[PDB]
């Protein structure tokens, strides 16, 4: 059957395979009282799990179980899991097999631990680790394509024709949109404005979410910023000031396409979707480009697939036409992939089971699956 | 008996309240020992470290001893079973058992 | 009526007897997944047999049933035969004898299992083994003359004189269309662009096809290649990427005249015929000569004819006038000769009968047919 | 006789022909400043050539002049070419001809624009161009044979007969060290460590070359992969971090032998040494398994000669014994050629004159030499 929990930076998506929609969605943060105090008429609550935590910010130190795609602390996760089992789904594990999705050449101590803490802590008959690219191809309904997984965690490319993966065509990307976010705060202090902590931090993510959109051309709009007047829109704080940005909030989605703001000699991602197109065989070439699929968080914003189509029709032959396409709702998207990916008969007799785990080992899931 | 192995000291079975601390030791007699901790037969301790399970290595330079430790804290019932501690040298492999309880 | 199907290398051509047309034109090829899939709602489809293989070219491991006119893997060979009758030709082997067509000095194993195919996998009355050289003959309207036979698999010579046979004076040459493809994915390798792959090696001979036409003297176009103005074409991939050739294509043509090129001791097609005709007594080499016939995949190209004529006339006794006759879709010439031959009242008696088979054994063959 | 220098990938090796070991080995690599400089009394040194760059390592970006036997920038080449002529070989161009060597079945603008910027941009009376597999062939001291060259950049295998060449059985391997260098980063990431940038290339490069060694199976170490021990080694990075690799480094160098985990339908090095020998005639094919030559950058491996040998003697027909040479300095054994074949005095005539350069033009290259 399937339980669905996408684990991405910042947010923890879950719900149930099959479904249309998660049931529940919170913020994967976990706050814990950076204050020592010495008050009669409080249990002290020592852990805040979840939205609660959203509210109780100031206070509390956020701590992210998940970093990197990879976690640093397990009893955190599990009590993230809890949650997502019990305050909104209101199921049980024992009543379904629980499907988890992961990111491209992932370290292998995460899926053994993963499953490890699947099999004992929640006792489920069987459970399968599946891969983000694979699940978004699904979402969109085609058998062919190459897909661009871009989450808050880390951006992969992984092509695929007719089914029938290629590993060594799989590129891992060191961009994402919490990478953008830390570019942008750190853009923000040139300006005059300083955020150093971790609770206003999401504040910047915020901006970036409704107030930053997709320049047509990066290097024309910021020469037109000289004299902004359309450019800049006043935002809303908690802290109780107004922030008024021009070509900053643009400049930020930015860096995805030019990593030399960043600090890193890696291509940006037009760049790397055409290296990946090239790894892969000159046969199957032909329906990847116009088969591009842009999914995660900092996919939202309008107009990157219209600074992708151009840039991706420029470097690219113009033999062919390109035409990607992005589906609003495509933040959702990997975790629809793992919702469908159970539902089918085929996918139950493949998950991990219990009795198979036992009686060989944590070694058995590089084996069992890819 | 049994032919000696690498422990000079066997790990002994311990009995633990709710909430308190237990600790589990070997000394191995000499390139340096590798130490293994297990649950059960075949479930690896050292891959369970965290919040409720640490592990700590000691040398002793007077009598050329390394000292193993197992630190369990703020012990639960999950804890509750058999362990074993399996220490190689640098040319033979050698094995004990051991026993966790934590109740109430 | 009967059915007709043309086997060995490359292409697989089935057809119904009463038409000059084949109803199913394929590659001879099966398809394996080269790469494990991970996904979930496909078929896995583990076996591709056809032009389904073609589209799906890239991820699959194409393997020929048939190399040098010698069959590798017998089990392929059903699969393709079973795709023939069922799929594009929709008729019952029970229904009508089937004929199949096989070259000079082939080896016994391909006759006497070819056959036990036939007579077990696929139950039939009766079945008969021609040769290409024969059924030309019965196309031309000729009785008496020599029969040179260049096509798919390999080239052969068969004289013969009022239905009398002289199996002396056959000759076989290892030169075939296929052949130069290969000699072509060599040639391309020294300009820069290396084609290693199979599914990519059709995509060269679909150039050789077109793009390559017979020049009326190798050594003077080659001269004049130095400098390649209309001798330089671009050519489109399904890739996209874009090829020029120049002196290339029409050297392909040439290692069939000089086959120095493909690095064998054996001479040239011109030679060749000179050599069968030599062996033939002298009496009746008078109408050998004006009697020529070229039928074949790799006899496309124009200019052949006019190649062969001149150079067979120079190196030939001027006692008589040479003459040659070279007719468009030469390259089904050998298939439509089947059609034809089952066509007769009185071949159907000569046909091969599976009491027969069963009777004496696969021995038989050649004690029924020369 | 006059100056040898071998350009293989990643590292140039220079000298004078007749000593047994090169005056210049420095890396290719040319490194600029990624990073605006915000300093003031430097240079600002633009452009680093050669092991300075290495110092320099991780502000600069370096970018290889050659890729895959082809070079992308040649202006780059010439800085290269200067440093070695006059920073540690300390001779004038003028004074001597200059020897490159080439491998088998290269691009024809590689040798016409090599000896265009040899005639053109350096002067010298007269230059010629090499091929390492006859090359090697001499400095074996054997007239009759098949060459297996293999060096940093690329693999070739050329069989030879009496001084009679057979281009058809000529063929060109795609794998290199370079690649498995490449295969090993790509490797490193799935066990939690990762290396995307070139300065940290050379990092794992330098792991393979001593830690890395050659099973005498594959299959049987990788099986005992699992429980590790003295399989798994402490490598130091200059930054102090420790690297501990396993199963993972013995299983880079069998991609030679199983290109499958490239990614690519070519065979390995044992199946390609196979394929030349069949392609060869059936008298010449009994020295050929027993002159079996080794040499090049990525023969450096331990166990590599044994594991040819029983796989060659297995695949390979019993009718003679099979040895393989392999003896040590196989990387600079190349290089050797390029001076032993200066010395002679027939050589000496063959070079390609300035003069006939300037008269006749690139083209002459093919028709002066093979």
């Amino acid at each position: 059957a399937a339980l669905v929990i996408d684990n991405g930076s910042g947010m923890c998506k879950a719900g149930f395979a099959g479904d249309d929609a998660p049931r529940a969605v919170f913020p994967s943060i976990v706050g814990r009282p950076r204050h020592q105090g010495v008050m009669v008429g409080m249990g002290q609550k020592d852990s805040y799990v979840g939205d609660e935590a959203q509210s109780k910010r100031g206070i509390l130190t956020l701590k992210y179980p998940i970093e990197h795609g990879i976690v640093t602390n397990w009893d955190d996760m599990e009590k993230i899991w809890h949650h997502t089992f019990y305050n909104e789904l209101r199921v049980a594990p024992e009543e379904h097999p629980v499907l988890l999705t992961e990111a491209p050449l992932n370290p292998k101590a995460n899926r053994e631990k993963m499953t490890q803490i699947m099999f004992e802590t929640f006792n489920t008959p069987a459970m399968y680790v599946a891969i983000q690219a694979v699940l978004s191809l699904y979402a969109s309904g085609r058998t062919t394509g190459i897909v661009m997984d871009s989450g808050d965690g880390v951006t992969h490319t992984v092509p695929i024709y007719e089914g029938y993966a290629l590993p060594h065509a799989i590129l891992r990307l060191d961009l994402a949109g919490r990478d953008l976010t830390d570019y942008l705060m750190k853009i923000l202090t040139e300006r005059g404005y300083s955020f150093t902590t971790t609770a206003e931090r999401e504040i910047v993510r915020d901006i970036k979410e409704k107030l930053c959109y997709v320049a047509l051309d990066f290097e024309q709009e910021m020469a037109t910023a000289a004299s902004s007047s359309s450019l800049e829109k006043s935002y809303e704080l908690p802290d109780g000031q107004v922030i008024t940005i021009g070509n900053e909030r643009f400049r930020c989605p930015e860096a995805l396409f030019q990593p030399s703001f960043l600090g890193m000699e890696s291509c940006g991602i037009h760049e790397t979707t055409f290296n990946s197109i090239m790894k892969c065989d000159v046969d199957i070439r032909k329906d990847l480009y116009a088969n591009t699929v842009l999914s995660g968080g900092t996919t939202m914003y309008p107009g990157i697939a219209d600074r992708m189509q151009k840039e991706i029709t420029a470097l690219a032959p113009s033999t062919m036409k390109i035409k990607i396409i992005a589906p609003p709702e495509r933040k959702y998207s990997v975790w629809i992939g793992g919702s469908i990916l159970a539902s089918l008969s085929t996918f139950q007799q493949m998950w991990i089971s219990k009795q198979e785990y036992d009686e060989s080992g944590p070694s058995i899931v590089h084996r069992k699956c890819f | 008996d049994d032919p000696i192995g690498l422990f000079v000291m066997r790990p002994q079975d311990g009995e633990v309240t709710v909430g308190g601390s237990i600790t589990f030791s070997a000394r191995v007699a000499g390139k340096p020992p590798v130490v293994k901790w297990f649950k059960g037969k075949w479930v690896d301790l050292s891959s369970k470290v965290g919040q409720h399970l640490q592990l700590h290595d000691s040398y002793d330079r007077a009598s050329k001893v390394y000292l193993f430790e197992l630190h369990i804290t703020d012990a639960q019932p999950a804890f509750t079973g058999s362990y074993r501690c399996e220490v190689s040298t640098k040319d033979k492999f050698d094995c004990s058992n051991f026993n966790l309880t934590v109740h109430e």
